[PDB]
Order: C-alpha cells, then structure tokens, then sequence
C-alpha cells in the first residue's frame, strides 16, 4: 500500500521577546537513519516581517510555506499593498491547514514576527490548524527535550527566591535578544547531544522593527 | 504460457504455445495466442486472456483507423498504442504483450511490454510463465541475422524446453513468420518437438 | 496506488568546482530477475541539465516523455529558446517537483526518486533530489535508494561541506563517482556492471559517457 | 436513545418514552422528551443513533406541517406512517442511513379510531395494538400479551403501562430515568405530568 | 494497553562531588485517573538505592524481590551489597525473564562504601545496563528529563547545589507529562548521611 | 479537558481548564477553551482543538451575518443549531467536538445548549464536557442549588474545575471563569492551578489525600 | 551501532562506535560494545543490547570453564559454535548480531554471527545500522595482509563512516587489536566529535526549589 | 460486578458495594453481597469478571481462615493485603488470570487504626483514605477530595458515603440497585441494614 | 543462490555461486556454499543459511560417528541422514540441499533434497533461486559420462547464466571435484565466466 506521508525529522524553536522575535531550526534533513542533507533550510522569510517554519513531513512543509508566501503576495494585490499583520497571517494559516482537515499537512507550523503594537509574537499551529499566540514554542523531534528547559529558564517555572522557601516566585524579568539567542543555541546543543535526528547546523532568523536578520551556527555532525 | 518474438535477416518470427489453464484444468489445449493487429504487425499475448483479448481488439481498431487516415503504421506506432493502454490502465490489467512487425524500411522489429506498461525494443523477446526456464538457453543460443530455418529451429527448441518444464505451457507450438514475402503460419506438434 | 514492477536502482551525483557529475547503471530489474540490460536512466534536457531517475521504469519512461514534451513547448513562440530563454535545471526540477507532489496528493504517485543535476545561466551548480512523496532536498552529494547508504559516505569524504566544492576538481569528482559505482556493484544485488555517467561543466558543457564498466575488481581474497 | 413504548386502547393511543440521554460514562440529561408532534392528532416517538434521531424527527415534522398548510387538512395517521416508512426505506440504501426507529401514535378523526404504527430504521412498518423498539419489547410484550384488551379505557391503559415500566425498572440494566407519557385521542395530544 | 505507561511516573539520578542524588515523583494512576499521590518509587537495600518506574505491580514485585535477595546476600556475605554488585544483580534478575519481562525502568544509585566513589546506573526492561557517570533517567517523562539533565547538569556539584539541579530537572520534566507529578521526593546521599526531601509542586 | 457551564438565580457560570495534550505530552497549559462569540454569547471547547477553534470561530461569523441580515441579536437556540446542523453534515467523517453554547437574550433568558460532533443538541441547566467531566459533575452536582449567589456560583465553578484539574491527567493548567448575565458576559479571571490549589486547600481545609 | 572487523597480516583488528540509543534518544554517548570472550578472543556487539551483552558473557563464562578443564587457550571456532548453536536454538528471538574476532593456535579468525544462528567466516565484516557506511569504506580500501597501523586506520575510518552517516551510530571510536604477541584494547582510539560547549550557566542557586519537609539519617 | 467504594475515617473503615448482578440484558439479582469476611476485623469487597470474583474472594477467605487456625492469631490488615496482592501479582502472568479488583478494609487491633487497601487485578496495591474500583472513582473521588477529613466520625463517613452514592445514582448509566454498606472497627464487622 | 551437482565418468562435481543477500544488500559476496560432511561426501546448500549450516553440522557429526563405528558411509547413507532431518523438521526448516559423493563401488552419485524433505537420486541436480533460469540450458546440454573438462565447462556455463539472470546469485563460481584421485577445489572469477 502507498503511504503518502513521511518523516523528515528536524526540530524548530520560536521565542517571543519584548520588542523582537526569533525562529530557529536545525538544518539537518533525514529519512529513517540516513542523512539527506546537512544544510537544507527550514525556517523562511515570507515577507512583511514574518518568518515561518512547517516542520515534520518536508513535502507538506514546503507546500504549506509556498502557499502562505503566495497568500502574502495575493493579500498585497487584493488589499492595496497592505502589510499582513502577524495575527492576520496566523488566521490565514489556520484556514490553509483546516482546508486539508481530512488529508492533513503532516506538520507542526510556527510563525514569528511583531504584532501591531511592535511587541514580539510567536504563533503555533497543530496539523489541522488549531493555533494560539505563545511566548515560547519548540516543535518537532526534540520538542520534549527543549520545552521543559524553556519553562524553567524563560518563564522561571518551579523557581522561587532564595530565603523565602517557596513563598515568593522568581520575578518574570524580560530577556534581551543576546540572552534569547544563548538559550536557543544551548537548547539545540542539548537536543543535538541527546537526539539522533538533531545536528549538523542551526539557523536562526531574528525579527526586529529593522527587519529580518540571519545567524548560523555549526552543530555536532554524528 | 510460453511466447517469444525473434528478429532475423529477412524479418521477424513470433512463436507461442497453445495451452490455457484454469488452475490445473486445461480449458483450451489448442489456443491461438498469436493475434493479428495489422497485416504485418502481430502480438504474442500473456496474462489475463480477457484483458489481452480486450486490448488486442482495441489496438486492431486504433491501427485500422490509423490506416484509413495516415496509411500503414510502423511497428513502433503499434507498440506505442499497446503501451498507452497497458500503462494508463496498469491498476486494472494483467497483460504481458510482445509486439512484432515487419516494415520494409525498418525490417523486423520486436517490442516487449511487461506488466508495468514500460516498452523495451529488443532483438528478441521471451515472455509468459514458461519463459523463466529458457533465459539461459535463449541467451546462449541467440545470434543476430539468423536465417529463416535457423530462427524457426531457435524458437522451436526454446519453446520445447519452456513447455517441458512449465505446466502452464503445452500443446502445439504455433509460429507466425513476417517477411517481405508475406505472412506464413507454422504449426509443430508434440511428437515433433518433444524428441528434440 | 500501484506497486513498482520493472525497476532501476541507485542514481549517484556530486558537485565539484565548475559543475556537477551524475551517474546511474543500465539495469531494469524485474524483482530478482535481472531482466533488461540496456536501460538508459540518465536523460539529458538541453545542453545544461541531466535528470537521473530511479524506481519504476514505466513511470520513468512517462517522465522522459514529459521532459521531451517540455523542450518542445518551451521552443514555441520563443526566439531565445537556444539562448536566454532556454530551459534551466531549476525550471526542469521545479516542474518535476510540482508533478511528483501533485501525484502523491491524488494517491497515485510516480514511483520514482529523481536527481536533477545541471549548471545554471550564471554558472551556479544545480543539484537537487525529489521523490514519489514530493520530498525535496539539496546537498553537495546526492544519491537515491541504495546509493544513499553506500555512495554518500564515500562521496562526502571528498565534499563534506559547501566550502569543499571549490577545492574539488572534475578529475577528483569523476574518480569518486566511478569508485562509488564499483562499491555499489559489489554490494547492491539489483545493480549492474555497465553504467552511464554525465558531467555538466560551466566551461566544457555537457559530456555524456555511455557503456562504462566497473573495473579493478578485487575478488582474489575469495579463493582462501 | 433507549426505551420507547406504545399502546392503543379503545379511544386513544398512549406513548411512553424514556427521559435519559446518556453519552458514554455520563447521564447528560434526565428530562429529555423523545417525541415530536407531527400534526394535532399524530405523535411520533423515536429512538436510535445520536443526532440522527432528532434530525429525522424534526425533518418529518417539517414535511407534515408543510402538507398541513398547503392543503389546509390533517393527513390520516395511516398516511403519515406510510410517508415516514418510505423516508426510512429510501434512507436504508443511502450513503449514510438514518439509524432511527419510531412509533407513530395517532387518532384518525375520520374513522374515530386510535392507531399505533411501529416502524424500524429499515422501513419495516406494522400496525399494532401495542409496540416497542429495541430491548424494551423482550420484557414488555409478554405483559401486554397477558393483560391487554382492545376495549380498555385510557386509565386502564396507563395502569397497564405502569406495570410495563416497573418490569423494565426491575429487570433492565440501564437506568433510563423514568418515562414521559403522552396520550393521543380525539381532543389532540396531552402530556401526563405525574408518572 | 502499553504496560510501561498505564500507571505513569518518573525517576532521575545524578552524581556530584562525593555524593549522589536520586529523585522520583509520587503519582500512581489508571491512565487518566489519578489514584495515589503517595506512591514512592525509590527504595533502599542498605546504602544502595533503587528507583523503579513502570508498571506499578512490577515496581512493587521487584522491590520485594530485591529486598529478598539483598537480605540473603548480607546473611551469606556478612556485609551489605555495594552499588556495582547490586547493578549486576538487577541486570541478571531482569534478563532471566527475557521473554516475559517486568515492565519497568530501574535506576541504581549509591556510594561504594570502600572506595568512596559515587555510582549510578540504569537498565532497560530486560536488564541491559546504561552505565553513565553524569545522570540516569527513567519513566513516562524520560525524554523531558533527558533534556532537563543535559542542559542543567555539570560535573562535581556539592550536595546542596546538586539538590537544586536534580529537583528542577524532575519538577519541570514532570509538569510537561500528564502521567507524572502529584508530588516528588529527592534523596541526597553522602558517604555517611542521607537527606530525604519532599518537594512542593503543582497538583494537576 | 474540563469545561462546565450551569444556570442559576443570577445568570450563567462558565468555567474551563487550560491544558492541551497530544497523548501524555502536555503541549500547552495556557490554552483558550472559551470563544467570545459576541457580548452575549460564549462557546466552550472540548474534544479536538482545531475542530472546536475553527467551527466555533466560523459560528461567530454566521452569528454576525444573522444580526446584519435581521437587525437583531441571534437567539442562543438558533446559534447552537447552526453549529449542530453543520457538524451533522460532517457526521461520520471523524470530527471530534464536545461543546456548550452559553448566552442571554430577552426572548429566552439565560440559556445553555450542549452540542456535539455526533449530532446531539440538548438544552439544559447544567453541563460538564471533557475528559474530566465526571470529576467536575461530582463537586458541582453536590453543591448546586438555584439559590446560589454570584460570589458562590463563581467559586463553585472555579472549584469544580480545580477538582477535575487535580484528578484528570489531561485537565489542568489554569481556570478561566466567565459570568453571563442579562447585560452580557463578564470575564472573572485566569486562576493558575499551581497557586489556586494550595490556596483552596489551606482556606477550605479540603484535599486531605495530599501531602502539603 | 557500527561494528566492524578486519583480518590483517599479524592478526585481527576489531572496531566499534559508542552510542547506545533507546529509540531516537541517546542514553549513553560512551558505552562499550567490544566484549571480552577469552584473553585471545573479543566480540563486537550490535542488535538488542541486553541480548548482545548476556550472550557474550554466557559463552565467555562457558569458555572459561572449558579452558580450565583443557588447560589450553580457547579457539575462535568453539566461541563461534557455542554462540551459533545457542542463537539457532532460539530461532532469532535472541537479537544478538556479533562480530567475533580472535587469534588461535591455528592463526587469526574473524566471524560474523547473526541472530538466527548463521555465521560467515571472512577477512572483513560490518554489522549494525551503520554496516553499509562501514562496508563502503572496506570495499573502497581493503586489501589482504595489511600492516597493523594500516588496518587500524581502515577500521577506524570504517567506524567513522558509520558515526557520521548513520544516525544510530555515534560518539567515540573503540578499537581492539589482537595478535599472537599482544592484545591492545584501545578505548577510546579516537574522539572524532568534541562535546558541545554550553554558553550559559543554568544551574539554580541554593534555596530556589520549594521544600515541604526534610529528614536526615546517619549511616 | 460494578461499584465498590471504601472510606477510612477516624476509628473505622466503611465499604459500600452494589447489589445488582447483571448478565446481559437481565438483572438476575438485586441483593448481592460483594464481600467476604477474611478475619473478624478484616473485610474484602470485590468486583470484576463473573465467576472469578467469588472464586478468588472465597479462595483468599479460606487461606486467611487457615492461617488464623494454625497460629491462633489474626493477621494485620497490612499482612492480609500483601498476601492478596502477591496472589494477584502471581495471577497476572498465569495461563488464565483472575480478573478481580478488591478493596480490603481492616481495623489493626495492634495499632488501633483503621486501614483501607485498594488492589487491582494486576496486583497494584495502595493504602488510601478513600478508594474505588472501575468507573465509580471518576465521579466519587472529586467529592471525597472536597469533603473528606481524617478525623471524621463513622456517622460523618456514612453521610459522605450517601453523597457519593447519590452522585453515582444521578450520573451513572447502569442501575446498580443500591449498595450494601459495612463498617469495620475495633468491635469487628457489622452491616448497616438501612441505606 | 545457484548450486548444482553433476555426475561424470570419473566421479562427481559440485558447483555453487558465492552471493548471500539480506534483501538487496549483499551481506557476503565470497560465501562458501559447498560444505564438507565427509572426505568425499559434500553438499550444496540453499535456503536459510542458519538452517542449512545447522543441518550440515549435525550431518557431519552423524557421519563422523558412523565412521567411528561402521567405516566409510555411502553417499546414499549421507543423503538419508540429510533427508531424515529435513523431512522430520519440515515445519521449522527452509533448506534445499543437494548431496554429492564419491564411492569406489558406486562411483559418482547425486541426491537432491527439496523443501518437502523428499529424496531424489539423479544424474545431475540444480537448485537455488537461480536454477529456474537454467532448466532449459541444462536439459539440452547435459550428457552422461562426460570428461572432467566437459563437466567443469558444463557447470561453469550453467552457473554463469544462473548468475547473469538471478540477482540473488553472483560473485565467484566455486567448484569441488570428487574422484578416486582425491578432492580438488576450483574457483572461477567474474572476468572469466561473464565473457562466456
Ligand atoms: C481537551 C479535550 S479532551 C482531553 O479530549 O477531553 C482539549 C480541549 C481543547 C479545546 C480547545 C483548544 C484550543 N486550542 C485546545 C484544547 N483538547 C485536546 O487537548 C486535544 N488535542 C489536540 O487536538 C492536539 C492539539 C495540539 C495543539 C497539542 N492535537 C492532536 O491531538 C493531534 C492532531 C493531529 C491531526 C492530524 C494528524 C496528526 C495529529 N496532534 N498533534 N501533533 C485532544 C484530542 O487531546
Ligand atoms: C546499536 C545497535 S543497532 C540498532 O543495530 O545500530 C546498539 C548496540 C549496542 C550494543 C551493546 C550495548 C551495550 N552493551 C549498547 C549498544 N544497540 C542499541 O543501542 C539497542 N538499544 C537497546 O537495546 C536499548 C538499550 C538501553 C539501555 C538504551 N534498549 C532498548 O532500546 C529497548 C530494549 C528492548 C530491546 C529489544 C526488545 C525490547 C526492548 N528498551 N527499553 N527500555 C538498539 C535496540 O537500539
Ligand atoms: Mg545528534
Ligand atoms: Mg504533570
Ligand atoms: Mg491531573
Ligand atoms: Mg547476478
């Protein structure tokens, strides 16, 4: 019997700062125990200061990203070159995904950018288009390895102030872009060490009011 | 079934056994598996009898209509029509067809169309359940540009062995010779070929 | 939904400083039966692209016709068909990639793995993979099916990352490919000694080599 | 839905229908009326697959109410039952059949007779003195075989129905949360509010 | 259906400077239904500690079995069993049910009384030994624990530094698993004192 | 998931948890299981996350078109039936949807309709839907009466979700509260179970099965 | 897992990676896959790890008793037979896939043993998920009667191929060189990947975790 | 068998156990006592597959009674529960396992404490302040979470148990025909005849 | 696998390819499928490698113990021991074994034991997946009382064809000659046999 789905591995990570957002992903593409590519970009600049990644089955991921990029193009044509806001992009993606409700896009989709007040935004989708705005979201193979660490280090979960002994929570202080990038890199270093599908390279796209910047880092290749 | 088509100096010869089985019962022992789609374009049929008969009738129709409009079709054209049917309806068909024909320009040509619907032009071709047993023999004994008598003997010996070992094959060995001279039908009975 | 009947095995390929090399053996297997010994599975498109195909041969032959038809169609009302508006590797690939994913999405796939190797207008090396699921990826070395397991390890020792491509000459790259084809012949049960190889260089153009053979074969240790 | 009973006496038809609506492990409601008034003197109780039951009942109701307006006339219970049977008999060979069983209790104003029709999801229609759907009949029919008489009053019909419900409450495993009872006679349809 | 995730729960163990730590959650359930919030998964036989995750009947059975075996060991050897020796005993005992195994994920932790060397180990359900210096994880949130441990852990931690590391590894991993939590216990083990601490965590 | 909604003297209370799972993987604990369809209409979400979020958002669009077309607020009875008639069209395709449509209008007063993916549409005074419904039903059913104040009704709803958040493995995170009255709905906060549990335990003197 | 062995001029070189996985997760990055059978015979292990471990230990134990009774070093053929006949008896249910290498009175011998009880006697073999990557290196570069440091390099190169190209394989490269005059157990032979360096310190400060109660007991 | 509850209060253990015995479509009995006295101060309720339940209970009863005679001594509830768990834990890997879940409510005369053990058919033992088997817990545990206190009297325990049974009667689909309640305290075992 | 045993004037010769596959991967390309159970009684193995190795080892044991007590066993006796194992354990085995041996009294003898566990004494025997392709060739080209050089060429040509067509077969052609003179091992590489 023909199976229309496959698993290309990969792991992605979105983090929303106060006036910025990052969307990172490893650059390894795999099937089963084989490496297809050590550098196959997975996180994409879609225009209008929106970055997107559709991790899982790479064909469905490519198809969805392509369709959303085209949705941005036609939004410009149909609405007098208006900027597609991140919230509007998110709702548009829900409909793209739900449109294939009974033959889904086998992917975990994450987008990142800035909301209309200039603050950092990350949105996270299931394969059939249920979505929500989130501060923090890892997706794909090693998401279970990364998210608990982000609960602890970003949101200061289960952390309290020394001396009070469980009475006063550690306050939720804002993280800089340099601080967030350290967490991303170390999350991927940890995921690389413990998950076989994670490695080769890490590519991070950083969204600010000034635009979309890229950074690349080597990851362990075995 | 044991079928083959072999090019030679003066053209091409098609050969086939005559057994059709329903399980272990021989439903027809005098089957004619060499079927005519045009004057000098014939085919050897293997697989579902219903399917190969249905296909061969459709091809005959297409080539008749081709001839009405554009004159005599090439053997390649006939093979392409067979292919188109077999490939596009691969999910609903079980047909392994060898196509053989004589042009004056191209001389003898043999095209084999296995289960997938792929086409393969070859100097000779073997097919059907009994063909497995004669790959070794046919590869060792085939030469190009054989005479008519050599090619009749090559096919006779080959199918004799295919028949000997394959239970699904048997009966008479029919042949159809395609040359500039015309179309000749040959038949060879068990008492002749079994003693080879 | 179908099943592949007559099949082709590994297609292997790599980038080098000025272009790309691609290779594939001349066998059409019918299960365990080594049925057809004269099957060409590298199909050139213009003078700047070679499409190497593995998997179902009937579906390959269909794709061969789609590419032949694409050349015809591009020439229509195109005075620059042999110049600025000739077919690019990236165009030929994207077309095939669209077809492959469309067909999987109708549950009626073309049962193949394809590598499109070529050189672009601006001299850039093009090498990209697509399969029956519509999955696509690029890498300095690419190989389908069996070759992914045995050829890629050998070819990656020559070009391990992007920065090794300018350091690799056409002689080193061709040696590596021919060496990898030998290794595949020893170890792939559905391969053959006879193969075809194609170099697409930005200076010397398309060189297509037929009727190559695996040679220098170590069997002498068997007698013991 | 679970238990739906019907009994035709001298001058009326009485339909008893359980109040429980259960999905899985939880009883979601204990006051559900498993009936629709098709016309002033025709009542249809129903039981079967979730969703389908009400969708079918309301669909039939709408069609009979349309007929009533168009002709300024009430169809006979016989006619309404034959319409309903045809709808179910059409349904059974559909892409997705209505899994709904019904009892149609009606008073024919022309003949001055009560009438009870039992129709299953296949479109199997029968006119009966008393009827049931599902497992209810296995317990109740033997009681009704014993005690029923065609000349019974409406009060005797209700007493005989209490005896049916008590037997169901004793011997059935599922708590169906009692029954809503409705009487269909010459004066129309009314609900017995204490049972 | 899957025996290893009916009841749920987790165990983690770490090494530090002249110390080991082992910790577990307190949940026992029947899949979605929480049943007990006092189901401890760490046991001890002398100075060797054993955590066991998995099917709770087997957790209990194996505890009773290793108590049995280590008691006889001590009577015969005239000394308490050491972590290295016990680890081999667990491995043997699990593999003798190779084709009808206990659906468990055991974790050994302790300090060798003679050498003073901190020791931890883990096993699959048929007794293959994971013999790692850094940390051992087990249970329904093992993936979560692997991620927490790999980023939080560093070698040669002092007992109360190590407590904060293992506790945060357990708590934050458990809160990402439906079948883990409902309380937690941490043992800090030194060559001649053991500190057992119950942790305050969210009760959902 | 645990969602509840009940009717009382001073309106409707609606309470939900905030957890989303993919098996035993806690995917999120800051999820919105209530949709605000208009100032007078609420929808609760249980079952499939997408199927609820999508079709209940769509419901809100259909409710808007009604009030444009008819110059009148859509009845709860009509809003709930748009959704029930929709899901019934998709019946057998595998939609997973357990929902409550809660609102007020002058015509019907305060009203709650239970609608689910297999076609059932039910009016009632009390409903609990989700994998933790039974746990919520237990606390809610045994402390309920029409009598209740708005302060006590809000708390009972908060408490009945806490109950299920505790016992049900797939429920938890936080409690989102809503109060619906003749003047519309009013949000009554997001209450993290992390802190709520220990507070409720201390102040109420309950949850004695627990070490703390 | 990537395990391999070659027969060289003076003896046997065995090789193995060090990654132990549980599905997609790496439980141990430096585990030992080269097992001791006897002083002159070692065994690389792939397949089901527990089966691999316990099958080698049992045959090692039985060979030790055999060797005490006979008073002479055990042979590779007897190790091979004892493994073979046991694995055959269990019809593949013991998922042990071994590369067995050693040096006898009769010279150096190398075997591959499969779970179902078949064995091949060869000059070079590879097993595990990285066997094809490793075998490519051997088909490319193997020749009979190699010198020691050459054979070491070829096996190391073959394990490396597995490490990088196979996801199931990783960590360090262990070798075991066996000849008449010596046994060299090289662990690790190579460290082809550095451990990833972390940029931040995420360890919490004392008193950060919320404790309910405490108990101290001395020993 | 369906609903078996247990609650340990200050000075006693109370076991409530349903009376219905249902095979298929019919309720065969509405007065079934799903319990055995293992010793004077130890009671075991049980529920699970037909036949296995009683066979197991009676087998355990026989073994504890044998121990009692041999040693002229009553085993502690802790000891009896550990014996029972081992029997079930042995059972689960048998040719045909006992499909039986139990609650063991006992009063430990040495410690002067009531004790409640919940053990499932796998041999999964837990000591609890209150317990249940099967679907009962899904409804009842939330009530008991709310209302339970460790210092409750036996009368307060019975009132809290009534509230549990009322909730089960409201929200469960099956009619379990009420419960037989038994109290285990320092003076032994007695049955509350009006509930 | 392609294996055969052929009687001739001076005795018997066994022949085999050297390929062992795990699916499409060639696990061993230099396999020795001709295994010795006694001085001048050998067997060709096809089927499960584990099974045929286990059987051959047991047979070797039985014939060693036979020889200790009753002197050199006949080739028939060896075939009977193979048969007894194959037949009585037919449900748990996948073994197709040709047994070949040289007595001085009986000269060359070939026994084939297919999957069922039946025994068939023949002048020559072919077996394994590649044998299907050479039934035709072998039947046409075999003669009785061939010379050593003729029989080596008959086996070489036959297995060459079996190898050419069967993907499961390949590598070197090993042979074992059994005569009064002794036991001779022969090997023939691809460069030699492919050009035939
Ligand atoms: C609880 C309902 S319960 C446990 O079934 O009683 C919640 C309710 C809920 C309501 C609204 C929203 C709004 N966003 C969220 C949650 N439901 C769930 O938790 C369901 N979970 C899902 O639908 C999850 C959601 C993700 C975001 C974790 N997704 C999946 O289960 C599958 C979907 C899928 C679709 C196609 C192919 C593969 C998978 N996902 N993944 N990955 C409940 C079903 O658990
Ligand atoms: C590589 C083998 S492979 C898949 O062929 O590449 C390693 C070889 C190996 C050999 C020895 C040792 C240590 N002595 C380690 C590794 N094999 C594995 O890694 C296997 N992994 C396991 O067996 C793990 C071991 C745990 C300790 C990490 N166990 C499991 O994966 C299962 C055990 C299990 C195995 C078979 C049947 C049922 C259960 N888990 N649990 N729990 C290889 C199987 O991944
Ligand atoms: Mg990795
Ligand atoms: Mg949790
Ligand atoms: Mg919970
Ligand atoms: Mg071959």
């Amino acid at each position: 019997q023909f199976n229309p789905y496959g698993d290309n591995g990969g792991t992605i990570l979105g983090i929303a700062g106060e006036d910025f957002a990052v969307l990172a992903g490893d650059t390894r593409n795999i099937t089963d125990y084989s490496i297809n590519s050590r550098y196959e970009p997975k996180v994409f600049d879609c225009g209008d200061n929106i970055v997107m990644s559709a991790n899982g089955f790479a064909a469905d991921g490519d198809a969805l990203v392509k369709r959303f990029k085209n949705s941005v193009k036609w939004y410009h044509f149909d609405h007098n070159d208006k900027k597609l806001s991140i919230n509007s992009a998110a709702r548009n993606i829900q409909h793209l995904l739900y449109g294939k409700r009974f033959f889904p896009y086998y992917v975990h989709t994450i987008i990142a950018g800035l909301d209309e007040d200039g603050k950092g935004a990350v949105y996270s989708f299931d394969p059939v288009g249920s979505y929500e705005r989130e501060q923090c979201r890892a997706g794909g193979a090693a998401a279970s390895l990364i998210m608990p660490f982000l609960d602890n280090q970003v949101n200061f979960k289960n952390q309290y102030e020394p001396g009070t002994n469980g009475k006063v929570k550690k306050p939720l202080k804002y993280l800089s872009v340099e601080e967030v990038i350290k967490l991303v890199r170390d999350s991927f270093t940890s995921a690389t060490e413990r998950h076989i599908q994670v490695g080769d390279g890490l590519e991070i796209l950083i969204v600010t009011k000034d635009g979309v910047r890229k950074e690349f880092y080597e990851l362990k290749r075995d | 079934t044991s079928i083959m088509a072999v090019t030679f100096k003066d053209g091409v010869i098609l050969g086939a056994d005559s057994r059709t089985t329903t399980g272990a019962y021989i439903a027809n022992r005098v089957t004619d598996k060499l079927t005519r789609v045009h004057d000098k374009i014939w085919c050897c049929r293997s697989g579902s009898a219903a399917d190969t008969q249905a296909i061969a009738d459709i091809v005959q129709y297409h080539l008749e209509l081709y001839t009405s409009q554009y004159g005599t079709p090439s053997t390649e054209t006939a093979a392409s029509v067979f292919k188109e049917l077999c490939y596009e309806n691969k999910d609903n068909l079980t047909a392994g067809i060898i196509v053989a024909g004589y042009d004056d320009k191209n001389k003898g040509e043999v095209y084999t169309i296995p289960l997938g619907g792929s086409v393969h032009k070859l100097p000779y071709a073997i097919a059907g359940s009994g063909s497995t047993f004669i790959y070794g023999y046919c590869d060792k004994n085939f030469r190009e540009n054989m005479s008519k008598e050599e090619t009749v003997d090559f096919i006779k010996h080959s199918l004799s062995q295919a028949i000997k070992w394959d239970g699904s094959s048997g009966g008479v060995i029919r042949m159809v010779v395609l040359t500039a001279a015309g179309v000749e039908r040959l038949i060879f009975y068990p008492d002749e070929y079994e003693q080879l | 939904t179908q099943q592949p009947i007559v099949t082709g095995t590994s297609v292997i390929s790599m980038k080098y400083d000025n272009g790309v090399i691609i290779a594939a053996d001349n066998l059409g297997s019918y299960g365990s039966l080594l049925r057809f010994n004269g099957v060409e599975r590298l199909i050139p498109v213009g003078d700047n692209t070679v499409v190497g195909i593995s998997g179902d041969i009937s579906d390959m032959q269909h794709i061969e016709r789609l590419l032949k038809d694409l050349v015809t169609e591009n020439a229509y009302d195109n005075p620059l068909a042999d110049a600025e508006e000739a077919l690019e590797p990236s165009y030929i690939f994207e077309y095939l990639a669209t077809v492959m994913y469309q067909r999987r999405s109708k549950m009626n796939p073309l049962w193949n793995a394809i590598i499109v190797a070529g050189v672009q207008s601006n001299g850039d090396q093009f090498l990209r993979y697509v399969n029956l699921l519509g999955v696509t990826y690029s890498s300095p070395t690419l190989a389908t099916g069996f070759g992914a397991h045995m050829a890629n390890p050998l070819l990656r020792k020559v070009v391990d990352r992007e920065s090794d491509i300018p350091k690799t000459t056409v002689q080193v790259a061709e040696e590596a490919i021919v060496n990898a084809m030998r290794v595949l012949y020893y170890r792939d049960a559905r391969s053959s000694r006879n193969f075809s190889l194609a170099i697409i260089d930005k200076n010397t153009g398309l060189t297509f080599k037929k009727n190559l053979q695996v040679e220098n074969m170590k069997w002498d240790f068997a007698k013991d | 839905m679970d238990i739906i009973l019907g009994i035709r006496v001298q001058d009326s038809v009485i339909l008893a229908s359980s109040k429980a609506v259960t999905r899985g492990i939880s009883v979601l409601k204990d006051s559900d009326d498993k009936t629709r008034q098709l016309s002033p003197h025709t009542l249809m109780s129903f039981a079967g697959e979730a969703g389908d039951t009400v969708q079918f009942a309301e669909y039939i109701q709408a069609n009979i109410q349309l007929y009533s307006i168009r002709e300024d006339y009430e169809l006979s219970p016989q006619a309404v039952s034959s319409f309903v049977r045809q709808e179910l008999a059409k349904s059974i060979r559909s892409r997705r059949p209505y899994q709904v069983n019904v009892l149609i209790g009606g008073y024919d104003k022309k003949k001055n007779k009560p009438e009870l029709y039992q129709i299953d999801y296949l479109g199997t229609k029968v006119e009966l003195p008393y009827g049931a759907h599902g497992y209810s009949g296995f317990y109740t029919f033997s009681l009704l075989d014993h005690h029923y008489r065609p000349d019974m009053t409406t009060e005797e019909g209700l007493d005989l129905l209490k005896l049916c419900v008590q037997e169901l409450e004793k011997r059935m495993p599922m708590d169906f949360k009692g029954v809503i009872v409705k009487i269909v006679d010459k004066d129309g349809i009314r609900q017995v509010d204490d049972f | 259906s899957d025996p290893s995730s009916i009841n749920g729960g987790i165990v983690v163990a770490m090494t530090g400077k002249d110390c080991v730590a082992i910790a577990c959650d307190l949940r026992l359930g029947s899949q979605s239904l929480g049943v007990s919030n006092k189901f401890e998964k760490i046991f001890h036989y002398g100075h060797v500690f054993l955590g066991i995750t998995g099917l709770a009947t087997d957790v209990t059975t194996l505890n009773e079995m290793f108590r049995y075996k280590t008691n006889l060991y001590k009577l015969k050897e005239e000394r308490a069993i050491e972590p290295e020796t016990f680890t081999q005993l667990v491995s043997s005992s699990l593999y003798e049910r190779r084709f009808g195994p206990y659906f468990v994920g055991p974790v050994v932790a302790g300090i060798n009384s003679k050498s003073g060397k901190p020791f931890i180990a883990g096993f699959d359900l048929i007794g293959c030994i994971d013999e790692a210096k850094d940390f051992i994880v087990s249970g329904t949130a093992s993936d979560q624990l692997f991620g927490m441990c790999e980023s939080l852990y560093e070698p040669n931690l002092e007992p109360e530094d190590l407590f904060e590391t293992i506790s945060q590894a357990l708590l934050n991993a458990a809160d990402r698993d439906a079948l883990s939590g409902w309380g937690a216990v941490v043992y800090i083990i030194k060559k001649d004192e053991v500190v057992k601490r119950y942790l305050k965590m969210r009760q959902d | 998931t645990t969602t509840l909604a009940f009717r009382f003297q001073g309106g409707i209370i609606v309470a939900v948890d905030s957890r989303a799972t993919a098996g035993n993987w806690v995917a999120s604990q800051t999820v919105k299981k209530v949709i605000e369809i208009n100032p007078f209409l609420l929808g609760t979400m249980a079952g499939g996350a997408a199927d609820c979020q999508f079709w209940e958002t769509w419901l809100g669009s259909q409710c808007r078109l009604h009030e444009l077309r008819e110059k009148e607020r859509i009845s709860v009875a009509a809003a709930s039936k748009i959704l029930s008639n929709l899901v019934y069209q998709y019946k057998g395709a595998g939609l997973s949807m357990g929902t409550m449509i809660c609102g007020y209008t002058r015509k019907e007063g305060p009203t709650i309709y239970y609608v689910d993916s297999d076609g059932t549409r039910l009016k009632g005074d009390i409903f609990c839907v989700g994998s933790g419904q039974t746990f919520a039903y237990g606390v809610l059913d045994s402390n309920y009466k029409w009598d209740l104040s708005v302060e006590d009704a809000l708390y009972l709803g908060k408490r009945s979700i806490l109950a299920a958040a505790h016992r049900d493995a797939y429920s938890g995170g936080s409690v989102n509260l809503y109060h619906v009255t003749e003047d519309g709905w009013i949000y009554h906060g997001n209450h993290d179970v992390g802190e709520l549990f220990w507070k409720v335990k201390e102040e109420e003197g309950s949850f004695n099965n627990v070490i703390g | 897992t990537t395990i391999a062995g070659v027969v060289y001029k003076d003896g046997i070189v065995l090789g193995a990676d060090t990654r132990a996985t549980e599905g997609m997760v790496v439980a141990d990055k430096n585990c030992s896959k080269i097992h001791f059978i006897s002083p002159n015979i070692y065994c690389c292990g792939a397949g089901t790890a527990a089966d691999t471990d316990m099958t080698t230990q049992l045959i090692s134990s039985n060979l030790e008793l055999h060797s005490l009774s006979t008073g002479r070093l055990p042979r590779v053929v007897t190790a091979n037979r004892m493994l073979k006949q046991m694995l055959f008896r269990y019809q593949g249910y013991i998922g042990a896939a071994l590369v067995l290498g050693g040096v006898d009175v009769t010279g150096p011998h190398l075997y591959s043993i499969y779970p179902h009880g078949s064995t091949d006697k060869l000059p070079y073999v590879t097993m595990g998920s990285g066997s094809l990557a490793a075998m490519a290196v051997f088909e490319d570069k193997f020749r009979p009667d190699m010198e020691e440091e050459e054979a070491k390099n070829l096996v190391s190169e073959a394990i490396a191929a597995g490490i990088f190209n196979d996801l199931g394989s990783g960590g360090n490269i262990d070798l075991c060189v066996i000849s008449k005059n010596k046994l060299d157990f090289l662990r690790p032979y190579t460290v082809p990947n550095k451990k990833g360096t972390r940029l931040g310190r995420y360890r919490c400060e004392k008193g950060t975790t919320a404790v309910l109660t405490e108990k101290i007991t001395p020993l």
